[PDB]
């Protein structure tokens, strides 16, 4: 809870990377997408609509932990 | 001779800027050698791979060089005023004094969003505050304008306009920007340092 | 005939823009020769290639 | 008011107009404002003529004569200096010998 | 001579001044503030002015730690520091039982001396000070930024705010000028006040090691 | 050309192209024009989903 | 000085006899007694320059007057051109500005 | 003869030439002393010099006379004089960022192989920049297991 509340660049590049390498292999969609071909396209909308079911893990340096959800986190 | 000499001169720089690329390849090579282990955490601490801290924080302040407005200044009061009172004009409010718009800075910086900013950027936003209310006396009491509102003249109050909602408006864009310019965690910056420095 | 002048944007640096009429008209037609070399040896024993 | 230029849309410092945008409305505001001027700008460039000739780079009279009158007063002032350097005592200005 | 030699002691002797009480001893007003001209009423000449013994300090005492602690000042006469003048001194601190003690060397100290002063005791805790470098104070040099050594308290305090360790904190040497004009030794803490280009400050540590 | 340097550090990937660049103002500034050709043989593995 | 025996040509050193200094050989007996006062003055260069440069009239000793900048448009101005650049097309220009003490450089 | 003239009678032995700059701003024109010498303990020590604001160009002679946070200070200052000097600018967050890693051991270290090995601990990075062979050997010989970090 002390760290930024806002989620950077980097954690959006590879939360959509990730879902899009799920979707491309045959995951369940949740935004009911019109047509779209491209997984990449698809990992946006859901970004988007907020409902990416990944949660971000940041590590502290010392070794603790705290999780974040891509809907509470602050998009851009 | 002038044709010589221009040619002389030509063929002068061509050989420096040949010396010049292979030096500065190989400085920009040692430099990015040495600077590659160097990473942002998500404790605000730039540490190394090893894990030795080299600064507790970037810059001593946090901020992105690459998102800097001004002259390594987060961000220009006087630009980001002048886009609030252009982008929302406010026909139906009237103006505010000294005093006022001293007294709704000082409540809504206040809140809670801006505990977690920093101290120096508040000390910034109330000098910035402080400086156009003493603009707007001096513009005043030059006009004869009068705090109450009833002053004949309404064309005098189109000098210095400022209404609350352009006031809140300027603190919550300039607090989203300084908030949207920190150092974002995990960022390579010690090869985007060597690149800077190299280039 | 060339003509010192700015046109639609397709020579911003350095770039030169050619007429489609002239190319087919026979300007700038070039032709390129390439070699293709084989040699047929003996070797030590009584035998070619063939 | 104003007229648009390198100051303003080129890419050398800060307070570009694209550099605005880019800070206060998004990155995809600034990029569909770059794609309409490089789709604008060409056409109208093409639509009014823009050329350079040997006319546009060719001296005046009046050039010509206050080039004249500025080279003989430079050539006089440099024998002038040579002359008092070679023959007499030329003043030496600080930090540098006479040479 | 008789003029610059004097003046030379007079700024000496203000910077010992002004490092005890950064270092925490009891200093005065008066020795902290002391004109050439108290200086020159004290000894106006070089051969009146003694410095092996009118120039030593036994005041300094740990007023804030403990009044029993007792620093000491000599100001050897000759250039070069010997064996001999090392273990009068020793003998002298054992006789008056005082464990910290400075040196302010005239020109330097032979390698034999500086290699007998590592290795005195460890009780027996002397610093060599090159005059060279006391006729300018470190501390109010506008690049040296502000050094306080902070306490087991709050290095604690600051291991715990940001989770680290010891060895993980900045390095600095104890040959540092700084680090011996404090008289840090390995293990302390201290915080540095870096002046930005701004009105705010950046605080930044340094273990020394 | 070491191992490091020229085997480690930077090495040759396929799956790329090099080509002459032209100036082309009608395409936005983060689209690239590619051509039929190198298209061809550039490929991308997509996977068969839903 | 450089003294030289007549008799053998040899480089004459000073040294110290019976009666008094005396040039000498060191390849044949012959020596020479010092009557008279001997000097060789070699007259070394002695600092003539006083070291005192940065003065305003002889810093002027540029081109630019009545000129205007675009940071205070003050007349006097100091303008430097380079050309040492093969990779910048255009050439580079450093305009300074101190007419009422501004102290501008840049670009 | 060969020696008796270039014996030294005053001044300090390092400093080679001193001049006297001078500032000639409109509220008064100040004097200042610029040396081409390698001593800066002798310049601030000397009488009539104002030490407290006594700068220098080489940093190891900085780091060793008035501390680790002068030099650091003093890199970062000159290489942003030596950026606008050619009219081209840099943020100070960079050259500061720099000046900390050279700074932070205590001890004012190259980017040369010597401060790059001095600095890391990584075999197979050192191995990679400079000296394969010796590097490699070495690790050898002493067994240092290299993490992945
Ligand atoms: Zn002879
Ligand atoms: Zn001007």
């Amino acid at each position: 809870r002390i760290t930024t509340p806002y989620m950077t660049k980097y954690e959006r590049a590879r939360v959509l990377g990730t879902r899009a390498l799920q979707i491309a292999m045959c995951a369940p969609v949740m935004v009911e997408l019109e047509g779209e071909t491209d997984p990449l396209l698809i990992a946006m909308k859901e970004l988007k609509a907020r409902k990416i079911p990944i949660i971000i893990r940041r590590y502290l340096p010392d070794g603790s932990y705290e999780d974040w959800g891509v809907d509470e986190l602050i998009i851009t | 001779t002038e044709f010589f000499f221009h040619t002389m001169a030509g063929r002068e720089g061509l050989v420096d800027t040949a010396v010049k690329t292979a030096e500065t390849g190989y400085m920009q090579r040692r430099l990015v050698k040495s600077l590659e282990d160097l990473c942002s955490q998500y404790d605000l601490t730039v540490r190394s791979s090893t894990g030795d801290i080299i600064q507790f924080i970037y810059g001593g302040d946090g901020l992105d060089p690459a998102a800097m407005e001004g002259k390594d200044e987060p961000l220009e009061f006087k630009r980001v005023l002048d886009n609030i009172k252009a982008v929302f004009p406010c026909p139906s409010e009237p103006a505010l004094s000294k005093n006022e718009l001293i007294l709704t800075t000082e409540s809504i910086m206040k809140k809670s969003e801006f505990l977690c900013c920093q101290d120096s950027f508040l000390q910034e936003i109330k000098k910035f505050i402080k400086g156009v209310s003493e603009k707007i006396k001096k513009t005043r009491d030059k006009y004869g304008i009068n705090d109450n509102g009833t002053t004949e003249p309404r064309v005098l109050y189109q000098l210095d306009r400022i209404t609350p909602t352009q006031v809140e408006k300027f603190l919550e864009t300039c607090r989203d920007k300084y908030m949207r310019a920190q150092m974002e965690p995990g960022s390579a910056v010690g090869a985007l340092c060597a690149q800077s420095i190299g280039e | 005939t060339v003509a010192v002048m700015s046109y639609s944007g397709y020579d911003i640096e350095d770039a030169l823009v050619l007429n489609k009429a002239s190319l087919d008209r026979g300007f700038g037609r070039c032709l390129v020769y390439k070699n293709a070399k084989c040699t047929l040896k003996r070797y030590t024993n009584q035998t070619f290639d063939k | 008011s104003g007229s648009m230029d390198k100051g303003t849309l080129g890419s050398g410092s800060k307070n570009n107009i694209f550099y605005i945008l880019l800070r206060d409305w998004g990155q995809n505001e600034a990029a569909d404002a770059m794609s309409r001027l490089a789709r604008l700008a060409p056409v109208y460039l093409s639509n009014r003529g823009f050329s350079i000739g040997i006319g546009d780079v060719t001296p005046g009279q009046g050039l010509l004569k206050a080039k004249y009158e500025l080279l003989n007063a430079g050539y006089k002032k440099c024998d002038e200096y040579i002359e008092a350097l070679n023959t007499g005592k030329l003043q030496q200005q600080p930090g540098c010998t006479a040479e | 001579d008789d003029e610059e030699e004097t003046y030379r002691l007079w700024k000496i002797r203000k910077t010992i001044m002004q490092l005890c009480h950064d270092r925490g001893y009891l200093v005065t007003q008066d020795e902290l503030d002391q004109t050439l001209e108290e200086f020159k009423a004290q000894s106006g000449d070089k051969p009146s002015e003694g410095r092996p013994r009118r120039t030593d300090l036994t005041v300094l005492v740990a007023h804030n730690d403990d009044p029993t602690d007792q620093m000491f000042v000599f100001f050897p006469e000759e250039p070069k520091v010997g064996i001999k003048t090392i273990k009068v001194y020793c003998q002298r601190m054992q006789e008056e039982n005082i464990t910290r003690a400075l040196i302010v060397v005239q020109q330097g100290m032979t390698p034999s001396a500086k290699q007998s002063l590592v290795d005195m005791a460890p009780k027996y805790i002397l610093e060599q000070f090159l005059q060279q470098e006391l006729l300018i104070n470190i501390t109010e040099h506008e690049l040296v930024p502000e050094h306080v050594v902070m306490t087991k308290e709050e290095v604690t305090e600051l291991l715990a705010r940001y989770k680290l360790r010891e060895n993980q904190l900045p390095r600095i040497q104890a040959g540092d000028p700084v680090a011996r004009y404090f008289g840090i030794k390995r293990g302390q803490v201290v915080k540095i006040i870096r002046p930005s280009e701004t009105a705010g400050r950046y605080i930044t540590y340094r273990l020394v090691q | 050309q070491g191992r490091f340097r020229g085997n480690l550090s930077g090495k040759r990937v396929d799956f790329s192209g090099r080509t002459v660049i032209s100036p082309d103002p009608n395409l936005r500034i983060d689209e690239v024009a590619v051509p039929v050709h190198v298209a061809k043989i550039l490929t991308f593995p997509e996977k068969v989903n839903k | 000085m450089l003294l030289f025996c007549p008799g053998c040509g040899n480089g004459l050193i000073v040294e110290e006899g019976q009666r008094c200094h005396r040039f000498a050989c060191n390849t044949c007996p012959y020596v020479h007694n010092i009557t008279r006062k001997v000097t060789n003055r070699k007259y070394p260069k002695l600092k003539e320059v006083d070291d005192v440069l940065g003065g305003a009239a002889a810093w002027e000793n540029v081109d630019s007057t009545a000129e205007s900048c675009p940071k205070c448009e003050h007349p006097r101005a100091y303008f430097m051109q380079l050309q040492t650049r093969s990779a910048d097309e255009p050439m580079t220009t450093f305009y300074k500005c101190c007419n009422a003490q501004c102290g501008h450089r840049w670009r | 003869k060969e020696d008796l003239p270039k014996v030294v009678v005053q001044g300090i032995p390092e400093v080679s030439r001193a001049v006297i700059h001078i500032d000639e701003q409109s509220g008064k024109e100040k004097y200042k002393l610029l040396v081409e010498g390698d001593n800066l303990r002798a310049v601030m020590a000397t009488h009539g010099v104002k030490g407290t604001r006594t700068t220098s160009n080489n940093t190891y002679e900085v780091e060793k006379t008035l501390g680790i946070e002068a030099a650091r200070t003093t890199i970062i200052n000159e290489i942003q004089y030596t950026m606008v000097n050619h009219g081209m600018s840099i943020d100070r967050r960079h050259v500061m960022l720099l000046s900390d890693l050279m700074t932070y051991k205590g001890e004012v270290l190259g980017i040369t192989r010597f401060g790059l090995a001095k600095m890391k601990e990584s075999v197979l990075m050192l191995a990679s920049f400079e000296k394969t062979a010796d590097h490699l050997f070495d690790a050898a010989y002493f067994g240092q297991k290299d993490s992945v970090c």
